[PDB]
């Protein structure tokens, strides 16, 4: 995360950690929706133009982290993966469309203060609150700028949703309705974006109705880091519910 | 830069 | 379920420092 700061202890306990067993390192980051799920970025998992098409036992999940690399001695949780999802339609040849992947846990994770899940949006609560100006939330340990570099600890920063003709003129990519965009403009003064690493981390939004955190987004891509001019992209993860329900129902 | 995970997770 | 209800702030009463931003632009 660019221009962000650090997290508060457990500000986002189902903030996960997807790492990689050799060499041992950060890969993107993702949420836990419940004991045994856990959902990311499909290219932080599958991604042919980097040659990048990881299998279960390549990969590790980290739950209830703080510290980036410390390891987190009777908080955080690591776990294996039973098994990956991608979607179907994840469009890795183009535009990253449908860039969602859901990742069952081996074993369930016990909640705890530091780990806990986080709710995925109905219909209403989407068509209320994903709305140009109104702000969501991205956590990562991802880079702290474009060219220090990576941050001691969990990063956070509040972002505004952007208008749709506005995320679509900042870019050449063919954005789809799969996709949203969030960021200040230049003439808002104030910054911040994701970064590399942040991907398959969450863009959530705390409802003012029931006052529960919900899991809008998902960061899938950008232009750069914190550029003027250029927004980040996010899965929009209620229009892609369908699915995702589909493999926790039939899975 | 990762400090070691418990190799038990590996 | 208990979804989206953090332990150490909706469970207990307390505010993060920055989630009134969010609020603030919810209108
Ligand atoms: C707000 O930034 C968030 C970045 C999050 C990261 N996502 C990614 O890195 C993402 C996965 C595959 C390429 N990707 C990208 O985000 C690509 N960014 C580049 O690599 N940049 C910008 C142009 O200059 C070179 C570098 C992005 C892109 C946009 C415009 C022009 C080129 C590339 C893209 C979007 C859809 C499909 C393919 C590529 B992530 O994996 O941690």
């Amino acid at each position: 995360i660019v221009e962000g700061s650090d997290a508060e202890i457990g500000m986002s306990p189902w903030q996960v950690m997807l790492f990689r067993k050799s060499p041992q390192e950060l890969l993107c980051g993702a949420s836990l929706i419940s004991d045994r799920w856990v959902l990311t970025a499909a290219h932080c998992l599958l991604y042919p133009p980097w040659d990048k098409n990881f299998t279960e036992n390549d990969l590790l999940v980290r739950i209830g982290k703080h510290s980036r690399t410390r390891y987190e001695r009777n908080i955080e949780k690591i776990s294996m993966l039973e098994k990956i999802y991608i979607h179907p339609r994840y469009n890795w040849r183009e535009n990253l469309d449908r860039d969602i992947a859901l990742m069952k846990l081996k074993k369930p994770v016990a909640f705890s203060d530091y780990i806990h899940p986080v709710c995925l949006p109905d219909r209403e609560t989407a068509a209320s609150l994903l709305q140009a100006g109104y702000k969501g939330r991205v956590t990562g340990w991802g880079n702290l700028k474009e060219t220090k570099g990576q941050p001691s600890v969990l990063q956070v920063v509040n972002l505004p949703i952007v208008e749709r003709p506005v995320c679509k003129d900042s870019t050449r990519i063919r954005i789809t309705d799969n996709m949203f965009c969030a960021g200040y403009k230049p003439d808002e003064g104030k910054r911040g974006d994701a970064c590399e690493g942040d991907s398959g981390g969450p863009f959530v939004m705390k409802s003012p109705f029931n006052n529960r955190w919900y899991q809008m987004g998902i960061v899938s891509w950008g232009e750069g880091c914190d550029r003027d001019g250029k927004y980040g992209f996010y899965t929009h993860v209620f229009r892609l519910k369908k699915w995702i329900q589909k493999v926790i129902d039939q899975f | 830069d990762f400090e070691e995970i418990p190799e038990e997770y590996l | 379920a208990d979804c989206g209800l953090r332990p150490l702030f909706e469970k207990k009463s307390l505010e993060d420092k920055t989630e009134r931003e969010l609020l603030e632009s919810y209108i």
